[PDB]
C-alpha cells in the first residue's frame, strides 16, 4: 500500500492593533497679549507643529522601507544556501550518470 | 551560484554599512517623536492662550 | 534506541548504568570496543587506581590517549568534559575507575546524540538551567529529566533554524564589558535629551523609552519601555544596575565624546548590552507587542512563579514561541482573545470559536485538565487565565484528536495506569469499555 | 536669544541652550529641529 | 569510495557603527537687539538649518541610491560572462552529440 | 434502552458501535443530537 | 582603516614607521577584513578592545566561538617558540 502525504497547510499571522490612551489639556494661561497677535503667535506655532509632523511621516516611512530591504536581503541570503545544495546533487547526479 | 552567494552578500553588506541604512532612521524616528512631543505641548499651549 | 538510533547498550549508559566488561555473542565487551579494539602499541587499557591528568595543556600518558581514541575528542574538549561532569574537580586528575569512565562517557553521548560538541553542550546546559548539576552525582530522576531538556530545545532549534551559539547570546548573564561605538551612540543619545528630566513629573522609564528604541533599533516606544521595564527585575551586570541607577551615573559622571575611563563604566556596558539583548530576545520569539508588555509586567501570567523576574533561558525563550505561534494560530480573532487574556474573562467558549473547534471540546479539556494531578495544578480560577494551564489543556485536545476520541477516552486510558491500578484495579469490563 | 531672555527677566542662571544638538555621529541631521524646540522652550517660558 | 562533498557554507559579514564625538558651546554674545527682536532673528536661523538639513538628508538618499544602481550594473557585468560559457559548453554539447 | 449521547459520559457498549458506524467521537455526537433533536434535554435517546 | 593609517605598529609594521601599500601589505589589509567579517555581531566588541590593549584570550574565544581555553593554549605554545616576529605576552592580542 502506498500513503498520499497529506495537503500543504496554510499559514496565517495575527495582526493585533494597538492603542495608546489620549492626553488631557494642561491648565489654560492668560498672557499680555491681544487676540490677534496671539493667534498669529499661535498659528506659526502650530504651523511649525505641522512640519514637524510631515517630517515625522517622511522618516517613519523610510524606516519601514530599508527594513523591508534587509529583511530581503536576509531571505536572499538564505535561498541562495538550498539551490547550491541542489547544485551540488546535479554534479552528483552526473558523476552517476 | 556560488558568484550569486558572493553579489547577496556584497548587497547584505552595503545595505548595513551605507550612512541611510536602517539604523539611521530608528534614530531619526526615535529622536523626532521625543521632540515632536515635546513640541506639542508647547503647541498647544499657545492655542489655549 | 528508538528517538536516537542507538544501540541498547548505548541507551544502557544514558539510563546512568557504568559501561558493560563482558561478552556478548563472541563480539567483545563494551569496555573493549571503547578503548581496546586495537590494542594501543600492544599495552592493555584496564581500570584501576591510576591517575589520569586531564588537564588542557598536559601531554599526559598513554591512558590519556585512549580516552582520545574512545570519545574521539582532543585535550581541550576532554578538559570541557571533566567540567561537564565534575564542577567541584579543582585540579584535571582522575581516577581510572570504572564510574569515572562512564562519566566522562555518558557526557560524550549528550554531545553525540543532539549532533553537539562539547563546547555547543556546554553552552546549551548553561542556557537550559542544568550548569551547575554534576553528572558524577546526578540521580535516575534528574538525569531522565535532564536527556528531555536537551530532547526538547535541540529539536526546537532545528524548527527555528537556530544554532546553540545563537541561542545562548539571548540565554546569557554574563556580559562584555568593552565599550563599543553602538552603546558610545546609545549613552550619548540619552544624555543629551533627558537634560531637563524631573522626577516628579514623569515617569523615567517614560521618557527614556524614545531615546532607548533610538539606539536598540527598535521600531517601538512601546517595546523599549518594556525593555527597560525589565531589566529593572534582573538588575543585570555586576553592578547590578537599575535604570535609575542608569541615569545617576550618566547625568554626573558622563563626559560625552570623551575617551576617558569613568570610574564605574564596565557596570555600565554590561547593562546596555542587556537591553540589546532584549532586543533580540523580542524579534526571535515572535511576540506581539502588547504581549510582550504582559511577560514584563506580569509572568505570573505565562507560567513564571508569583512576584519573580521573567527569565530569559531556553526554557522560556519557548514559551514565547509557542505563544507566539498560538497567536498567529487565531488569526483576525487574535486580538478578541488576548484583550480577554488580559483580564481575567477569557472562557472556554470564547476559545474554541477562535481555535475554530466545538465548544464542548474544550469544555471536556478543561474538566478532564481539573481532575488529574498536573504538577502546575489545573484550577477552575486559572483554567484559561494562566499560560501553563491554556497550555496544559490544548494538549488534551492533541491527544484526543490523534486518538479520534474524546478527552475523557483519553482519561479512561490514563486510568489504566499500573501504578494507579494498585489501589483499585481495573476490571477486565473496563479495559473492555476503553478498547472499544 | 539667551542673552537678551537673560538681560530682561534679571535671571543670569537660566539656560534653554544645551550643547547636544549636533551630533556628528548622524551627521546632525535634526540640529535645526533640536534648537527650534529651545527657541519654542525659551520663548513659552518668557511669555509666563 | 566516494566522499560527498561539503556542505555550503553560510557568508556572514560585520557591521561595526561609528562614533564621533560631542561638541561644545560655544562663548555667548550680547548683542544690542531686544528678546522679540532677537527671537525673531534666530527663528528665521534656525528655520534655514532645517531646510540644510533636509536637503542633505536627500543628498545622501539619493547618493546611496547611485551607489547601488552601480553595484547592481559591475555585478549583472560578472554573471553574463558565466552564463556565456555555460553557453560555449552548451554549443560544444551538440558537437560531442 | 436508553443511550446516553452526553459529551462527557464514558456510557456504555452501545455508544460505542453509533460512534464506530458514524466514525465520530463524544463531542461530535452530542452535535450530532443537536442538529438532529434541538428539543433533546439530556443526552439520553431511544434505542429506536 | 584609521587605525592602519595612525598605528601601523598595531598591524605587523615597524615601530615609527609610514604604513606600506605594497602587495604584502594589502593581503593583510584583507586578511584583517576577512577576519572581523567572520565575528559577525561581536566585531565591535573585539574591534573597541582592540584598539586599546585590553583584547583577551577568553575575549575573543566567544567571538571566535571557539573554546576559551584553546586559545589560551594557542597563545602558551605562541610564545615558547621561536617565530621570527616573537610573540610575547604584552603583544599576544595588541599586534596584529
Amino acid at each position: 500500500i502506498y500513503a498520499t502525504p497529506a495537503d500543504p497547510k496554510a499559514l496565517l499571522s495575527a495582526a493585533v492593533a494597538t492603542s495608546q490612551g489620549g492626553g488631557k489639556l494642561p491648565e489654560s494661561f492668560m498672557s499680555l497679549w491681544r487676540f490677534p497677535h496671539m493667534l498669529e503667535n499661535a498659528r506659526g506655532m502650530v504651523s511649525q507643529l505641522t512640519q514637524f509632523g510631515s517630517t515625522l511621516q517622511n522618516i517613519i516611512e523610510r524606516q519601514d522601507a530599508e527594513a523591508l530591504n534587509a529583511l530581503l536581503q536576509n531571505q536572499a541570503a538564505e535561498l541562495i544556501l538550498t539551490n547550491l545544495s541542489i547544485q551540488d546533487k546535479t554534479i552528483e547526479e552526473l558523476d552517476a550518470e | 551560484l556560488k558568484t550569486q552567494q558572493e553579489q547577496t552578500q556584497s548587497q547584505l553588506a552595503f545595505l548595513q554599512r551605507k550612512f541611510s541604512n536602517q539604523a539611521l532612521y530608528n534614530w531619526l524616528r526615535g529622536r523626532l517623536a521625543a521632540i515632536y512631543f515635546q513640541f506639542y505641548d508647547l503647541a498647544v499651549a499657545r492655542c489655549l492662550m | 534506541m528508538q528517538r536516537y538510533a542507538i544501540h541498547a547498550e548505548t541507551a544502557l549508559i544514558l539510563c546512568n548504568a557504568p559501561i558493560s566488561q563482558r561478552s556478548y555473542d563472541n563480539q567483545p565487551s563494551q569496555f573493549d570496543r571503547l578503548f581496546n579494539t586495537p590494542l594501543l602499541n600492544g599495552q592493555y587499557f584496564s581500570t584501576g587506581d591510576e591517575e589520569i591528568d586531564l588537564n588542557s595543556g598536559s601531554t599526559g600518558d598513554w591512558r590519556k590517549t585512549i580516552l582520545k581514541r574512545a570519545f574521539n575528542i582532543d585535550d581541550v574538549s576532554l578538559f570541557r568534559l571533566l567540567k561537564i561532569t565534575d564542577h567541584d574537580n579543582k585540579d584535571g586528575k582522575i581516577k581510572n575507575n570504572l564510574k569515572n569512565l562512564s562519566n566522562l562517557y555518558i557526557g560524550k553521548l549528550l554531545a553525540d546524540i543532539h549532533q553537539l560538541t562539547i563546547d555547543e553542550l556546554d553552552l546549551l546546559l548553561i542556557a537550559v538551567g542544568e550548569g551547575k548539576t554534576n553528572l558524577s552525582a546526578i540521580s535516575d530522576k534528574q538525569l531522565a529529566t535532564l536527556i528531555r531538556k536537551l530532547n526538547t530545545i535541540t529539536s526546537w532549534l532545528h524548527t527555528q533554524k537556530w544554532s546553540v551559539f545563537q541561542l545562548f547570546i539571548m540565554t546569557s548573564t554574563s556580559y562584555n564589558k568593552t565599550l563599543t561605538p553602538e552603546i558610545k551612540n546609545l549613552l550619548d543619545t540619552v544624555y543629551h535629551g533627558l537634560q531637563g528630566f524631573d522626577k516628579d513629573k514623569a515617569d523615567l522609564l517614560h521618557v527614556m523609552a524614545p531615546y532607548i528604541a533610538a539606539t536598540l533599533q527598535l521600531s517601538s516606544e512601546n517595546v523599549a519601555h518594556s525593555v527597560l521595564l525589565w531589566a529593572d527585575k534582573l538588575q543585570p551586570g555586576d553592578g547590578a544596575m537599575t535604570a535609575e541607577k542608569f541615569w545617576d551615573w550618566l547625568n554626573t559622571k558622563y563626559t560625552p565624546g570623551s575617551s576617558e575611563a569613568v570610574e564605574t563604566q564596565e557596570h555600565i556596558v554590561q547593562y546596555c548590552q542587556a537591553l540589546a539583548q532584549l532586543e533580540m530576545v523580542y524579534h526571535s520569539t515572535g511576540i506581539n507587542e502588547n504581549a510582550f508588555r504582559l511577560f514584563v509586567t506580569k509572568p505570573e501570567m505565562f507560567g513564571a512563579a508569583t512576584g519573580a523576574a521573567p527569565a530569559h533561558d531556553a526554557l522560556s525563550l519557548i514559551m514565547l514561541t509557542r505563544f507566539a505561534d498560538w497567536v498567529n494560530a487565531l488569526g483576525e480573532k487574535a486580538s478578541s482573545v488576548l484583550a480577554a487574556f488580559e483580564a481575567n474573562s477569557l472562557t472556554a467558549e470564547q476559545l474554541a470559536d477562535a481555535m475554530n473547534l466545538d465548544a464542548n471540546l474544550l469544555l471536556q479539556a478543561s474538566i478532564q485538565a481539573q481532575n488529574h494531578q498536573h504538577l502546575p495544578p489545573v484550577t477552575p480560577e486559572n483554567a484559561f487565565s494562566c499560560w501553563t494551564s491554556i497550555n496544559t489543556i490544548l494538549q488534551w485536545v492533541n491527544v484526543a484528536q490523534q486518538l479520534n476520541v474524546a478527552p475523557q477516552g483519553v482519561s479512561a486510558l490514563v486510568g489504566l495506569d499500573y501504578i494507579q491500578s494498585m489501589k483499585e484495579t481495573p476490571t477486565y469490563a473496563q479495559w473492555e469499555n476503553a478498547a472499544g | 536669544a539667551e542673552q537678551a531672555y537673560r538681560w530682561e527677566l534679571n535671571d543670569d542662571s537660566a539656560r534653554f541652550i544645551k550643547p547636544g544638538a549636533w551630533q556628528g555621529t548622524y551627521a546632525g541631521l535634526l540640529a535645526g529641529e533640536t534648537l527650534m524646540l529651545s527657541l519654542a522652550q525659551m520663548e513659552d517660558a518668557h511669555l509666563k
